[PDB]
């Protein structure tokens, strides 16, 4: 296909997935909800090949993932599990929330310290 | 004249293997404290901080990740440090390196003309420095070409920094004077008082007819600071009552040669 | 009508080789393969292309957020001093802070819009850059 789409206005489409990146620091509340707002989700990664423009992402940032209470696992927000050989997990801070880094990485937060994020609509 | 220096001091924190949201940066200009940033923001000692700011966050974000692959102590404090110092010289030629220190102890340094790596021997320095290296080389992109930027950024900020003229190495030349005290057993103590002087480079001593005197003969004042900016020192020496005119404070500072008799 | 983003304001983004990223009327790919300027430059004209040009921090936004150095379209005039790109466009007044990082009449682009300068002859990766139509 020559087209990438159907996406917001001034969205980066890549693979017919549409992103947008935020620079106003905010913490993984504030960060999903602005996702949603712009109907939109947070950075959900399902694919090391229709998702490979993510080894060129600079720094750290919110995604969708979130650990839960006698679960152990790690999950995204629409209720999704993690597929396995997809992201490496490392302890950064003690928390229940992931920020994305390069190469498919993602480094636990306290999901109440203000970050940059990624937004990400599915095209399911 | 010394070198003009550029230094960047970073800190990122570890409190039981819980790496803090807080680093601060302190940036030195020709050894002055310029800049204390924080994740927010850098301030001075106006809001065109914005380049340093988002430069120097990113520096710590990267070093917060960097700590997150060293839980080797999930008890206690540690810090972590990254400190990138350049200088022009006068010949025009440029240093540059980069160490790192945790709990204040260095591990791993880099001089950035000779691209040359420098462990120290501890069995500590090294699993620290390995550790890192290893974190650099997991596909994190440490190209040879990031340090060699890294040493052109810090020399272009410097110049940048320089010609805003905002730090002058201006000379500041000493007030002299010459005192007499303890008339004693047809004996005298003459003392040479140098004030208020930059820079701190300075030569002072008593001279009998034009020779100097041995260091031996003569007591010597530490160099201290003003605490205005400048320094002080002083030397002094005994001799007898009626020979006061044999003797003088030869002083050199900045080129400036000069000669102070004791006062009759 | 005002800024909603809602499933009937979407569209598609303009035509692009496939697979490459599209954002704001462009057409972005990132080459992991090393190559000197030359071979970097010949490769994105093999596609209908040319290196990665630099002329809005609005419309190329997505550039802040690049991990590491590529090649971009920017060589160096000897009359002058001055730089300009494949296209024989000016280099425009402040998008770019160029540094001196090796002798070199070539740039590598790094985030936040910044030009390193260094020895065409080196192997590095590279960014192709098409304008939809």
């Amino acid at each position: 296909e020559s087209y990438c789409g159907p996406c917001p206005k001034n969205w980066i489409c890549y693979k017919n997935n549409c992103y947008q990146f935020f620079d106003e620091s905010k913490n993984w509340y504030e960060s999903q909800a602005s996702c949603m707002s712009q109907n939109a989700s947070l950075l959900k990664v399902y694919s090391k090949e229709d998702q490979d423009l993510l080894k060129l992402v600079k720094s750290y940032h919110w995604m969708g993932l979130v650990h839960i209470p006698t679960n152990g696992s790690w999950q995204w927000e629409d209720g999704s599990i993690l597929s396995p050989n997809l992201l490496t997990i490392i302890e950064m801070q003690k928390g229940d929330c992931a920020l994305y880094a390069s190469s498919f990485k993602g480094y636990i937060e306290n999901c109440s310290t203000p970050n940059t994020y990624i937004c990400m609509q599915r095209t399911v | 004249m010394e070198p003009h220096s550029l230094r960047y001091n970073l800190t990122v924190l570890m409190w039981d293997g819980s790496v803090q949201s807080g680093f601060l940066t302190e940036v030195h200009l020709d050894g002055q404290p310029f800049l204390r940033c924080d994740r927010q923001k850098c301030r001075a000692k106006n809001k065109t901080w914005d380049r340093e700011t988002r430069d120097l966050t990113g520096n710590g974000k990267d070093l917060r990740m960097t700590l997150a692959h060293i839980k080797d102590q999930k008890e206690g404090l540690h810090s972590l440090q990254e400190i990138r110092v350049c200088e022009i010289h006068e010949d025009n030629s440029t240093r540059s390196s980069i160490h790192f220190y945790y709990d204040g102890e260095l591990f791993l340094s880099g001089n950035l003309e000779t691209k040359e790596w420098t462990m120290p021997q501890s069995s500590r320095a090294q699993t620290l420095a390995m550790n890192v290296r290893n974190f650099w080389k997991e596909d994190a992109m440490k190209t040879k070409t990031h340090w060699h930027a890294m040493h052109a950024d810090c020399l272009q900020e410097l110049r940048r920094y320089l010609k805003s003229g905002v730090v002058l190495r201006r000379t500041v030349p000493p007030m002299v004077n010459v005192t007499r005290s303890e008339a004693s057993e047809g004996n005298i103590t003459v003392t040479c008082r140098a004030s208020g002087f930059y820079p701190w480079n300075i030569t002072l001593s008593w001279r009998q007819d034009g020779v100097s005197l041995s260091h031996d003969t003569q007591q010597w004042g530490d160099v201290l600071p003003d605490g205005n900016g400048t320094y002080q020192t002083w030397v002094a020496t005994r001799i007898c009552q009626g020979e006061e005119q044999r003797f003088t404070c030869y002083m050199e500072h900045s080129g400036n040669h000069s000669t102070h008799p004791v006062p009759s």
